[PDB]
RNA sequence: UAUGCCAGCUGGUGGAUUGCUCGGCUCAGGCGCUGAUGAAGGACGUGCCAAGCUGCGAUAAGCUGUGGGGAGCCGCACGGAGGCGAAGAACCACAGAUUUCCGAAUGAGAAUCUCUAACAAUUGCUUCGCGCAAUGAGGAACCCCGAGAACUGAAACAUCUCAGUAUCGGGAGGAACAGAAAACGCAACGUGAUGUCGUUAGUAACCGCGAGUGAACGCGAUACAGCCCAAACCGAAGCCCUCACGGGCAAUGUGGUGUCAGGGCUACCUCUCAUCAGCCGACCGUCUUCACGAAGUCUCUUGGAAUAGAGCGUGAUACAGGGUGACAACCCCGUACUGAAGACCAGUACGCUGUGCGGUAGUGCCAGAGUAGCGGGGGUUGGAUAUCCCUCGCGAAUAACGCAGGCAUCGACUGCGAAGGCUAAACACAACCUGAGACCGAUAGUGAACAAGUAGUGUGAACGAACGCUGCAAAGUACCCUCAGAAGGGAGGCGAAAUAGAGCAUGAAAUCAGUUGGCGAUCGAGCGACAGGGCAUACAAGGUCCCUUGACGAAUGA
RNA sequence: UGUAUGGCAAGUCUAACCGGAGUAUCCGGGGAGGCACAGGGAAACCGACAUGGCCGCAGGGCUUGCCCGAGGGCCGCCGU
């Protein structure tokens, strides 16, 4: 199919042939297979010490007292689990290999169905995101590559009808719950994903919910973050161009 | 860090000259534009006006500076004991804005004004 | 919900008597114990069995049937055309590491082949000729005798 | 619970014709994909040139791969082609997805099934 | 209707629950030795008032210098009194001063004190004098060398296994150890020091051939690096102390040469860019710290308070995280960007100086002995005839020789030179620094969020808890009455709230006081389920229900 | 050792590790090696049906009981 070109000021420029892989039927199981994977192998080992609850002599009297046979020091009990200061059963550990594999193929294949689901104005607008346009991704020239500030940006994608796919993320939620005591008080909305060529924009992943990466290693959850297909998306010239081979 | 434990915890046990940076307020429109700070750290000469409190509107002048604390007395902003005696009501700089500045030391307003160091 | 999910609640998490899941005397003793008393069935029979040869004066033979040439000699554009004509060695793979590359007679062959490897079987040799064929024996496979 | 929302599709698509037209293989194959796919078919080309014949569609209620060799000119439909195979096939024939075969054919008629 | 049963209400007891996190747990990156110049640890001191902790040491919560920092400060610790700071204090970084006693503890003795100059003891050098030096002890584990179980598994048990594990003795370093082939043996016209990772492989091998045990060569990677003696031939040409003088060492050999690309010697060819010694000496990177750093504190409403709702507006190479009287990019710290410093990399790389590599022919000049190897007895290993080691006995050759290639002997072939030595880098741990988290969230998580190895127990080795939360701000309750009264009570005051009033957020159950409804001093015990009656009931979140008659009307049926 | 789902298929998967980067994620590279592609025999050593026949389910065809009949079942034949 064809893909029209715009020029930072929101006017057609042109436009190219959208890469086959824009053709690769949505799989929608298959993507959160690749999100699932990516997302468990950044998580961290852990667990409790494996001595805790076990630093000391405490001795059962056995029978002959009218108590438990349960494991006694300055008597208080302790080490086995049923104890308070007990040691825990059956805790996390450390050995554990809390990642998950994924074959290349199958792997390569969610990204080039990410990558197609983005080619598509009605799943875009299904997993969430606000835009006025019908085009989709939305293809942009390679001089975006060297806009430098975020207001620069806004304008671009105000003239896009696109805008207010951020005007969504821009609204932080206080989540419910500890997570908050360990850094994770807050969480957003996801909104456009930039992809350049040469460099990640700096000039636009300050922008609300906004991710930006680059056609060589751009991946599934860029795509799809969450495992959700169609992610209101922005390529350049030339990302556009590269992303075919991938 | 970006661990909340650990901002709070720097921030409760940084060393006193660092706790100056914890007792600064914003600088008044006109002392922004004089000398190219947003804000500055308030000092037992400076005026001030409340911003926030239940005494905000009130203006006064910054009669105490305690950096342990990291706190601040404003002349007039009271509390009534039982007694009757007036006592201070502490209050954080954050809720406090600059509108005149006490320049007595040389130091002070040579920082408050060179371009290269904030004071 | 997995089977193990729903145990809340058993008691005996279908251990059958709550006597039962205890220690190894429930499995009959650790490991193979007993693979020669009450646990005999199905245990393969006690004793020693022949003699293995030395590892480095053992040969490994690189195979490969007629079937699997044959079957790919237009796709394999890649090698000798006559009146077709291959080097096996060039073909099976695994020949590097492999002592010798020989042919075997499975299959069919429905062209004239030029086969030429370190050893044919009998059935090899019959059926390449037997197509209007021949096969050429390596200087290797001069080993004949 | 098959995982492929294409798959599933296709199943449906397969009783729909077996349903409304009058194909009987199309609602057989569907009830087969149903099954595991461990018993699914996993067909390589000599078995296809061995007991196909011209103008009787192939069905093959699972996949075809590359082994061996096909002369005969035949239309061969199955659930997915190993690249190998949709290859070789189109030389001498035609490779099929079943979802088109279900268009061209809702009545599935003159059709050969093959595992 | 007493004693009393059940449910509730008000108040309590209790401290669950919810919310909160100054602590833990785990992972990751960086970094890593201290001590006779007396460490680590401990004792006792030290403050205006000082019991604990921390700091410090008779100069005692400190003294000096330089740099930073800044108008405040006098640790945790918010009192009273007083003091210090523009003579630039506090605070931070580096450097220095001081630094009691015991402690390896070293003049001698001793439960931290005492008695009359001291490296005690063992060593090396030696002016043979403690004159110059060394060792000792510590450290989270990691590392190396020795000693070395048992429960257990084998459904008993002895070999085997647990296991060369636990534990013990000795000792090094920031890493250890290993290491430039008497190798390998995909047997080759091949590989080429050593660790380590992936694999080879649960393969080969072991084994009451039971249970079990269990490599290597090779390959793919990481990182790479290669050298010095002994002897031959020279023969004092040498080395150490000292400013010097002078002394000491050294023919039982200091020093030159040389080290399988064998060397030496004799005769030549050519040349050095090898090697070895020494000088200089980083970039980048990484880790930590620091400077600078954009934009609202505008309107209305609610509120005790706006980081809320509604409205208007702004920055963003910065929408990480935290603070702030409630949900904050723009109020404060930070955060992106840029820049600086220190540490590690590393006295390494690069560069340089000096030396000089190599080749031909001749020469039986040299080339590590209780060794190689054999036997007896054991241990150990996968090592089987074919692992590695110990012990007792025996015991060779000399490169024209010797060892190895998984049984022995002889020959061939291939590899390789033992019985002297050194060696960067890649790997282990986690004390220390910093970062991180689908970890826990105060009976959890460390034993320890608190006085935590604290209180406390034991002669001792050793053992060992519990205790987090007022409020936005102390505004931490003046005055009056009562009382034996700084008690408590009453009244009163603060605050949005005191049922937030001090172990003070919330405040469950068990349970207690008072009290409401029902029952109740002639009556029977799994405490109820289902039916049906009495009596009792503010609202809300349920709104149905009763009787006449009529319609419909299964089985059944006068 | 089964099973369900999913990728690829006469193949399939990378391990350590390397480069990139948005720096534990992730993108690219890495096939060493493993399993599968032939078995039988202690070993030496030797080395197989891309189908020859018959039943016949599903399914298809036909002029509506008659044909073709994958899979399956019964034999042949082949390697050791
Ligand atoms: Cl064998
Ligand atoms: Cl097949
Ligand atoms: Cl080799
Ligand atoms: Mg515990
Ligand atoms: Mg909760
Ligand atoms: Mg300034
Ligand atoms: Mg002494
Ligand atoms: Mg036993
Ligand atoms: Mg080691
Ligand atoms: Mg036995
Ligand atoms: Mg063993
Ligand atoms: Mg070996
Ligand atoms: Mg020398
Ligand atoms: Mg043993
Ligand atoms: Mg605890
Ligand atoms: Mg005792
Ligand atoms: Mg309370
Ligand atoms: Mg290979
Ligand atoms: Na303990
Ligand atoms: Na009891
Ligand atoms: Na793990
Ligand atoms: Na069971
Ligand atoms: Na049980
Ligand atoms: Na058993
Ligand atoms: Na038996
Ligand atoms: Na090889
Ligand atoms: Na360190
Ligand atoms: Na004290
Ligand atoms: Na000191
Ligand atoms: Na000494
Ligand atoms: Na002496
Ligand atoms: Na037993
Ligand atoms: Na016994
Ligand atoms: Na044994
Ligand atoms: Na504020
Ligand atoms: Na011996
Ligand atoms: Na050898
Ligand atoms: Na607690
Ligand atoms: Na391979």
């Amino acid at each position: 199919m064809q893909a029209t070109i715009y020029d930072l000021d929101g006017n057609t420029d042109g436009e190219v042939d959208l890469p086959d892989v824009f053709e690769t039927p949505v799989r929608s199981d298959l993507i959160g297979k690749a999100v699932r994977a990516a997302q468990a192998n950044r998580k961290q080992d852990y667990g409790s010490d494996e001595y805790a609850g076990l630093r000391t002599p405490a001795e059962s009297f056995g029978s002959g007292r009218g108590q438990a046979h349960v494991p006694k020091l300055d008597g208080r009990a302790r080490r086995v689990p049923q104890a308070v200061k007990g040691r825990s059963a059956h805790p996390p550990k450390t050995e554990k290999d809390r990642s998950l594999d994924l074959n290349d193929k199958e792997r390569q294949l969610a990204v080039r169905s990410a990558l197609a689901a983005t080619a598509d104005a009605d799943l875009v607008a299904d997993r969430g995101h606000e835009f006025d346009r019908d085009e989709v991704p939305v293809v942009v020239s390679d001089d975006f590559e060297d806009l430098v500030k975020t207001q620069e940006v806004v304008s671009l994608l105000e003239a896009l009808d696109v805008h207010a796919d951020i005007d969504r993320a821009d609204e932080t939620k206080i989540k419910a719950g500890q997570g908050s005591a360990r850094g994770r008080k807050y969480r957003r909305p996801a909104s456009i994903l930039f992809v350049t060529s040469d460099e990640p924009s700096t000039a636009a992943r300050n922008l609300a919910g906004a991710d930006v990466a680059t056609a060589s290693e751009v991946n599934t959850e860029d795509l799809a973050p969450g495992g959700a297909p169609g992610r209101l998306t922005v390529f350049t010239e030339s990302a556009l161009a590269e992303v075919a081979e991938r | 860090s970006k661990q909340p434990d650990k901002q709070r915890k720097s921030q409760r046990r940084a060393p006193l000259h660092e706790r100056h940076k914890q007792v600064r307020a914003t600088l008044s429109a006109d002392l922004r534009e004089e000398y190219g700070q947003r804000n500055v750290r308030v000092n037992a000469g400076d005026t001030v006006e409340v911003l926030r409190g239940d005494f905000a509107g009130e203006e006064g002048e910054v009669i105490n500076v305690d950096l342990d604390k990291a706190v601040i007395h404003v002349e007039d902003v009271t509390l009534e004991k039982t007694d009757g005696e007036e006592v201070p009501r502490p209050l954080d700089t954050s809720n406090v804005r600059v509108t005149d500045l006490d320049l007595e030391d040389e130091k002070r307003e040579a920082r408050l004004e060179s371009e290269d160091d904030s004071a | 919900t997995s089977k193990k999910k729903r145990q809340r609640g058993s008691r005996t998490h279908g251990g059958g008597s709550h006597k039962n899941r205890r220690g190894a005397g429930h499995r009959g003793g650790r490991g193979d114990a007993g693979r020669d008393k009450h646990e005999f069935h199905n245990h393969e029979p006690l004793g020693k069995s022949g003699f293995k040869r030395p590892q480095k004066v053992q040969e490994e033979a690189a195979t490969i049937d007629v079937r699997e040439i044959d079957e790919n000699v237009t796709l394999l554009a890649a090698d000798d055309v006559a009146e077709f004509r291959v080097d096996v060695r060039d073909v099976v793979e695994e020949a590097d590491d492999a002592d010798y590359v020989k042919v075997l007679g499975a299959g069919q062959v429905r062209h004239e082949l030029t086969l030429i490897a370190d050893d044919f079987s009998e059935g090899a040799r019959e059926k390449v000729e037997g197509a209007g064929g021949s096969v050429e024996l390596t200087d290797l496979g001069e080993e004949r005798q | 619970s098959k995982t492929n929302p294409r798959l599933s599709s296709l199943i449906a698509d397969l009783k729909s014709a077996a349903r409304s037209s009058g194909g009987a293989v199309w609602g057989d194959v569907a009830e087969r994909l149903e099954k595991p796919r461990r018993t699914h078919a996993e067909v390589n080309l000599g078995r296809i040139e061995r007991y196909a014949q011209e103008d009787e569609t192939v069905v093959v209620p699972g996949k075809v791969l590359g082994s061996g060799v096909l002369q005969k000119d035949v239309t061969v439909a199955a659930v997915d082609f190993s690249g190998t195979a949709e290859t070789k096939i189109d030389q001498v024939g035609e490779a099929v997805s079943l979802e088109q075969a279900i268009e061209n054919n809702p009545e599935g008629s003159h059709v050969r099934v093959i595992r």
